[PDB]
């Protein structure tokens, strides 16, 4: 019979290993697909934020030559006065073979500070400690620096952070240093400036400033005379002036970089994690050291004198369990916690410890590796992704267990992660939502919305019309550093995403992608063998033209005619200027967007949103088919600044003003990309192509618009689940006779069972007046989807253009077979 | 299908044992209506009465039995051959559906059994000429080829032409 | 495998000319043991020595050559034949999801190769009946049909009932 | 009445007595076989995880003698480089009568480090401790080694561990030293250097080093001159010169192995258990206080001075309960746990302990007998096999009962443990697992897959074409060591793993696998004794020669004929070449794989997985029938190294290619096993066996392929629980109308009720183009089984090749009679 049944999505993208899991309360709470969008903490979904257009990255001191590796950028956030809400975003980026720091405020570059003491391959290795009013940077083979605001948005200094007092070390406990264990050391006396003699060469430059403990006392190492002779400053009175080896403790200075003053030293290495954590300044994963890490002394943070042992002086934590603990992340949550690259370190937060030398706790709490992405704190918990990056990791104090607890937090969404380089967290004004964001090497962003008391955890992916690179921010607010393809004109850069050759019924695929994306020596293909082959093309952006290298050029004109796919799912014929005569010559094939006008993303067997173009030989007979060694495609890479936001509906924005004809001017950074407009009132007026100039015609003249591309949000719910008297029936036979959309403030939304979807209205005849925007609307809409029969149907909800998307629930009509 | 087919004659002939019931068929089979058996000139019937026999071993790719229920008397000749009709074993649908490799192989194996016993009865119990012989290699030529009916005590006799055979009666 | 199989003969006959080595082999063989060779009317063996042959060609559409180690004599009958074996032992898995074109081809084409072999015997080395005479269109009427086994100094005789051929001795 | 029912995974393999429990809610959680296969915790099943061949273990010093002996051979894992993902398998191997080292990292060898230090019988008792840059090598006979890597991968040092001091004990407390409560020292003075004399002999040479406390005061022996005089450096001044002996404490070294310096001294051993914690170094277990283990002093990990008794200083414990309390393992997880003979011992992790001399609280906690099989950490638990190795005990801290709670990890599988002998974690990339490795004797490796906060605890039997003799691993990879057979051709090593004598009508068996396997003069059983009688012979690996010594030859030629059994269950005659001329002489009876050619394992009588051969008399009349005294065949035992793999789905595998014939060499590791052979595109198309020179011939030619040995996964659900409003129906007539497949991700799969099983399709008829490879399928499958009517009938999902392969969940129409 009929059963009524409903489904929200505040567990966002289940995994489909999940689907026959009926008897957990997540079932009728998940989404098969959630798709450029997130989960509200109520039941809702909703359309992901979009992004504003900010700066393009380039090398500023070098003729602004265009970045094109993700891996010569680097950003971070830096709040400086969260009441005025001035936070900075600050950009760390190739400087010919140094770095430089691009400092943008209100969308702005306010200034860029350059620094030779960093190479451009240590960007990726380069890791901050913001403190209130100051940020170090940080890294292992690097002395620390201090970027610190002066008096305006673009007055910035980068200067040296040099310790009052260095720590010390004695790396001979790890090998890492001479063992003076059977030496004799001696001393001219017990007070006052004294001289250290060595029965055998122990002594180095690096030990100035170090510390000889024997006999009671402690003194201060302030000269190396040569590796049996040093000179030293008695701190601590000694008792003798003969200091067996064994008895003793001699320790050099933890971060050095020194290793040519002679006695030649070892590079000790600087800190490369740190953290601001009440009166404090914790410094720790030195490049010789890397399980240890080392607090200043309290309410100093630049001094680490350690020669005392007692009260609020400086002291060290060395991690250690069964092997490497290099120390990975320094979290400011509770009472510290300290990822590493096996177990997680933390004291009990029911202790009550003071931060000092001989009453710290830290124990080894579960084993969870992590990697050197830093942790994120949000909704009352520490998440921080594991060290081979497939998992995000989650840790909370269990008092029940009486230690930390690490579970995966992508448990239930293990399909959609890949393999994770960034993250960031954001908390939106408006918005019901706590937001931790991941992008990942395939180019995809990765979104949590998580409630942790109210049991609300929903991941979603986020792609764009490019690959996302890195998310920046720290709650306030979120950056994405973007890397996008435009239009280059007449030179070509980039190869095609995908290519096929198909028979002459257009079903067969054979996949040429390697051989047209490879050089003509690495590898060819043979196109074109038989009368009506084809050749599919297709790419993820527009594109306008085609170079072609041939290993061997066809012996007569292939008669080829083209095609290019557009939104409706339909071919269309285009004529371009074919340089190469059928293929019989080297050459391009060009084309104007007039002539692909209809030109928009589509599906292919599997393969969606892409450009498509098809090529068909006509000719009867050729006595030689083509063979094609490479095709280029007039696009190149770019690498974009973005700025999240939620009042926008596109990606890589930008307000515009069109003239009296519709024509819109300064859009270079979407040049060849089609966008849409989008009116003050609200409404979304259309699309065009941008071209490779810059400028777009619209449909409104002499108004102000905003220009985006279009991400399209996507909702596939779980499966049917109406369990009755017989049993589960998850694997019965179910048609839905009625299908409900229950939407909020929503427009141009569509719902169905593909391939023919319904389309929901926004506009009342009778009670609309010419001219004005519908605002967007909220309701429930019923739908006879005319779906199939199958137990894992699957039914749409998204949307034909940009605009706002909320959905808080799908309900059906089953008739359960 | 997933057995092969090996290249064995799709007929064997034996003389019994005194008192032998079990006969081995070397050749493969897929079903027990598709193998006839004979003693002595007569064909016999599947069955559990006496002067019937019962065979197993269909589907495998040889080693199949016959057993015949009245235990055969020395020298009683024994043939079993393979009849199978030709024709489609398998129904493929126009739209998209499945395929299993299983499917291919029944097929194959199936038209290559329904060869063998059109090439068997060629080799064993037909006549040829000798395939290096000189007769002419155009089949339209018919001269040695076609023969006439045989009316009541006629042998095939060519004619004195050279030309064609001709039926031709024989007395004392 | 990927070959189209053309509709020739799977027999040729030459009259070989004077120190003759090389004769064609017009239609198409899948292996060199599949081929057979006579020089007047005597089987040769495949080799390099004197009074042999070598072959080349196999897996070609349009065949391949004959090529005699001994130059021939004038008028010395060639025939070559293609005799495959009718089996099949190179099959599918049960669940394949990789199937070839070669594969697929391959299993076509050998029978078609094994279908024109049996046709190829039946057309230019036996007898039949004219197409057109009027042969009893149930086969189970054997009168013209089923032949009995010939003693010595025999020939096939229609019987003078006119109701089946039987063994009938000459002498003289 | 027809009910609908599913079952999924979670729980793993349960054991057969509990059947019966359908008031827990495991009953449709469970399976009742797992065979290689694992349980994800989301609830579905997935194939093992492959392995890929590394290096064969031999002796190198001595020509690479073949090792066949498993306890000659134990490795382990060093984590060096997290971050840089390097990590080394050191194998501790035979050779001569001393050790070596083979340093593994990137499945190759990069050197060998040999010590004469440790004898080749003493190999399975090494245990390590691994720290965040080096290795200490710990036997309870042996003094410590340290393992240190260069700066390069092949550069490794093997030196001494030398304390710079050692531990002090007084032995006479547990009386194994000389009691000398009723003697009196005498000092010579109160302060600086002394002599300390003896009414009665005490000394021993191993006092040097050692302590003499009395009167307030400490003194270091420096020197012993005779058992009744030594000479001691004061540390705290003594209040008087005449000491009892009984208010006296007189300690000598902990560690010693020198027995013959005069006055002789005994052999007080060396640690043999170790882990660094924190800035400690602790060393336990030595030969002669097995309760005890020393933590070194604070931050310097190789000094053991215990002269002070407060502070940082290094101290002592000791573990005493009732009865033996031997150190077996100390786990570094939270406070430090350690797992003894009788009791586990550890410290609430609410206690705020510093860890030093005074602030130690370990206490008894829980009765749980433990082995000396390292103790694992993962899923915020603790894993260690228990004293007798039948069971895997779990250890957590219940804040509910204030203590350390121990319960059998193995409580519903305890079927399918046997005796376990090693064990190593897992958390590989992109899978939703943390596993838990254990090998056993009977060669076969329990895998547990468990997540306890989300109640996911799964165990499964994982088997191989060998026996698996160790795991390795501590989470980033799992490297196992296999006992494996190969074809030696000519000479003849290995017996029969079955053996039977069976009747005409081939339904007898009466064993004889004892007699096959004894020498001649052992044991005997005559054979073939009538007419149509059989041997059936069965074994592991494929074998192609059996030797054949006679006790008794047989009168007259016995006419055999032999047969091999095929993978569709069909006996076939083969000729092979018997010397022995039935039977009549011992010889040697041999035979290609050509003519076994299809040969495959398979199941005779509740037998699985074998590969049968049977042979038959013919001859009506021998006066005597043979008796057989010893058969052998030609394989031979290797031991292997392999690396675990998610992307394999064969066993031992290895990457090769074929030539224009299709002929792939370089195969020896595999001579004589039947093989399957994967393309790149991940299509298996075939298996064929490797002769003995390692040369084999697959279907694509000119084809990169992988190579390897088929594992057959088993999957056999629940028995089938669909209770009515009769009552529950465990035991009611069933009849299984539709059986559901649910899967993802998978090829090759088949389904139902034995013997008559259903192929799962993976080709698209109408769309699929030739040559193409189709990707691992998603859908669920619907089979008629045609099964009986029993209450407890059986359903199997298993794999016809190697493949992907995992099953979600399994459904059913059940008529409930």
């Amino acid at each position: 019979p009929i059963r009524s049944i409903s489904n929200t999505f505040n567990r966002g993208e289940l995994d489909p290993t999940l689907f026959a899991r009926d008897d957990l309360d997540i079932y009728d709470k998940g989404a098969r697909k959630l798709r450029n969008m997130i989960a509200l903490w109520t039941g809702a979904a909703r359309i992901a934020p979009g992004t504003i257009y900010i700066d393009m990255m380039v090398d500023r001191e070098n003729g602004n030559a265009v970045i094109q590796d993700p891996l010569m950028v680097k950003g971070f956030d830096f709040t400086y006065d969260a009441d005025a809400e001035i936070t900075y975003t600050i950009i760390i980026r190739k400087s010919g073979t140094n770095i430089a720091f691009d400092i943008y405020y209100a969308d702005t570059l306010q200034t860029t500070v350059t620094s030779t003491a960093y190479l451009a391959t240590q960007i990726q290795d380069i890791h901050v400690a913001a403190a209130h009013d100051r940020v170090l940077i940080l890294h292992e083979n690097v002395q620390i620096r201090q970027l610190k605001r002066g008096a305006s948005h673009s007055s910035w200094s980068l200067t040296t952070f040099n310790p009052r007092v260095y720590p010390t070390y004695d790396f001979s406990v790890i090998g890492e240093a001479i063992n003076y264990q059977s030496f004799t050391f001696t001393l001219s006396a017990t007070t006052g400036s004294i001289t250290i003699t060595s029965s055998s060469a122990v002594f180095t430059h690096n030990h100035v400033g170090g510390l000889f403990r024997s006999l009671g006392g402690t003194a201060r190492i302030t000269a190396v005379a040569s590796t049996t002779s040093a000179s030293a400053t008695v701190l601590d009175n000694f008792t003798g002036t003969s200091c067996a080896g064994n008895l003793s403790s001699l320790a050099e200075k933890l971060w050095n970089s020194d290793t040519t003053t002679a006695p030649v030293s070892a590079n000790r290495g600087w800190p490369a994690r740190g953290v601001f954590y009440l009166n404090r300044l914790i410094l720790g994963r030195s490049l010789a050291v890397k399980n240890l890490v080392n607090l200043s002394t309290a309410g100093v943070y630049d001094n680490f004198d350690d020669a005392d042992l007692d009260g609020l002086v400086a002291f060290s934590v060395t991690f250690n369990g069964k092997g490497e603990q290099s120390v990975q992340s320094i979290v400011a949550d509770d009472s510290i916690l300290f990822t590493t690259a096996n177990k997680l370190f933390a004291q009990s937060p029911l202790v009550e410890s003071p931060i000092t030398i001989n009453n710290v706790y830290f124990a080894p709490q579960s084993q969870s590796p992590a990697t050197s992405i830093e942790a994120a704190s949000i909704d009352n918990q520490t998440l921080f992704v594991s060290s081979d990056r497939t998992k995000v990791m989650q840790a909370m104090y269990s008092t029940a267990d009486g230690k930390y607890i690490t579970l995966p937090a992508t448990m239930l969404s293990n399909s959609i992660v890949d393999y994770i380089n960034s993250n960031g967290t954001w908390e939106p004004a408006g918005i019901s939502t706590r937001l931790y964001l991941a992008t990942q090497d395939n180019g995809t962003m990765l979104l949590y919305s998580t409630l942790q008391t109210q049991n609300v955890a929903g991941w979603s992916l986020r792609t764009t019309t490019g690959k996302f690179r890195q998310v920046i921010g720290e709650g306030r607010q979120s950056h994405v550093i973007v890397e996008r393809e435009i239009n280059i004109g007449a030179s070509f850069e980039q190869t095609l995403d995908y290519a096929y050759l198909s028979d002459p019924t257009f079903k067969a695929r054979y996949d040429v992608t390697e051989f047209f994306a490879s050089s003509p020596m690495t590898s060819a293909i043979g196109v074109l063998e038989n009368q009506n082959d084809y050749i599919l093309i297709g790419n993820q952006a527009p594109f306008t033209a085609l170079d072609i290298d041939f290993n061997l050029v066809a012996s007569s004109d292939c008669q080829l005619q083209f095609e290019y796919l557009d939104g409706n799912g339909f071919w269309d014929v285009f004529t371009p200027t074919d340089n190469t005569s059928g293929f019989t010559v080297d050459g391009t094939i060009t084309w104007t967007f007039d002539d692909v006008l209809n030109w928009a993303p589509y599906q292919v067997n599997a393969i969606e949103n892409q450009y498509w173009i098809r090529i068909k030989r006509l000719a009867e007979t050729v006595n030689t088919a083509p063979v094609i060694g490479q095709v280029l495609i007039n696009t190149g890479n770019r690498i974009y600044l973005e700025r999240q936001s939620f009042d926008e509906y596109m990606d890589s924005t930008q307000i515009v003003t069109s003239d009296s004809n519709g024509l819109v001017t300064g859009l270079t950074h979407l040049a060849g990309q089609q966008v849409y407009a989008i009116t003050e009132d609200g409404a979304t007026i259309g699309s065009s192509f941008v071209d490779a100039s810059g400028e777009t015609s619209v449909k409104n003249v002499n108004t102000t618009l905003t220009v985006g591309m279009q991400y399209k949000p996507e909702l596939i719910p779980m499966p049917l689940y109406a369990p009755t008297q017989m049993g589960d029936s998850l694997y019965a036979e179910k048609y839905v006779q009625d299908l409900y959309v229950d939407y909020v403030d929503s427009l141009y939304l569509q719902a169905g069972f593909r391939p023919q979807l319904t389309d929901i209205p926004n506009m009342h005849l009778g009670n609309y007046t010419l001219g004005q925007s519908v605002p967007p609307q909220t309701g429930i809409y019923r739908i006879c989807p005319r779906g199939d029969w199958e137990p894992r149907q699957e039914f749409v909800i998204t949307q034909s253009q940009p605009g706002p998307m909320t959905i808080i629930g799908v309900g059906y009509n089953v008739e359960v077979a | 299908s997933n057995i092969k087919i090996n290249d064995v004659f799709q007929r064997i002939q034996y003389a019994a044992s005194a008192g032998q019931t079990q006969f081995t068929i070397p050749f493969p089979f897929f079903d027990n209506e598709y193998v006839l058996v004979w003693q002595n000139g007569v064909q016999l019937v599947m069955g559990g009465a006496p002067g019937q026999y019962g065979i197993s071993g269909a589907g495998s790719p040889s080693g199949g039995l016959i057993t015949l229920v009245t235990p055969a008397a020395l020298n009683d000749i024994i043939t079993i051959q393979g009849d199978m009709p030709i024709d489609r074993t398998s129904i493929y649908s126009a739209t998209i559906s499945n395929l299993t490799g299983s499917d291919l192989n029944g097929d194959f194996n199936r038209e290559v059994v329904m060869m063998k016993q059109i090439q068997t009865t060629q080799a064993l119990l037909q006549l040829q000429y000798a395939p290096w012989l000189e007769v002419s290699q155009d089949p339209d030529v018919t001269k040695d080829r076609y023969l006439p009916l045989l009316g009541s005590g006629q042998v095939w006799r060519m004619n004195d032409s050279g030309t064609g055979i001709e039926a031709y009666t024989i007395d004392e």
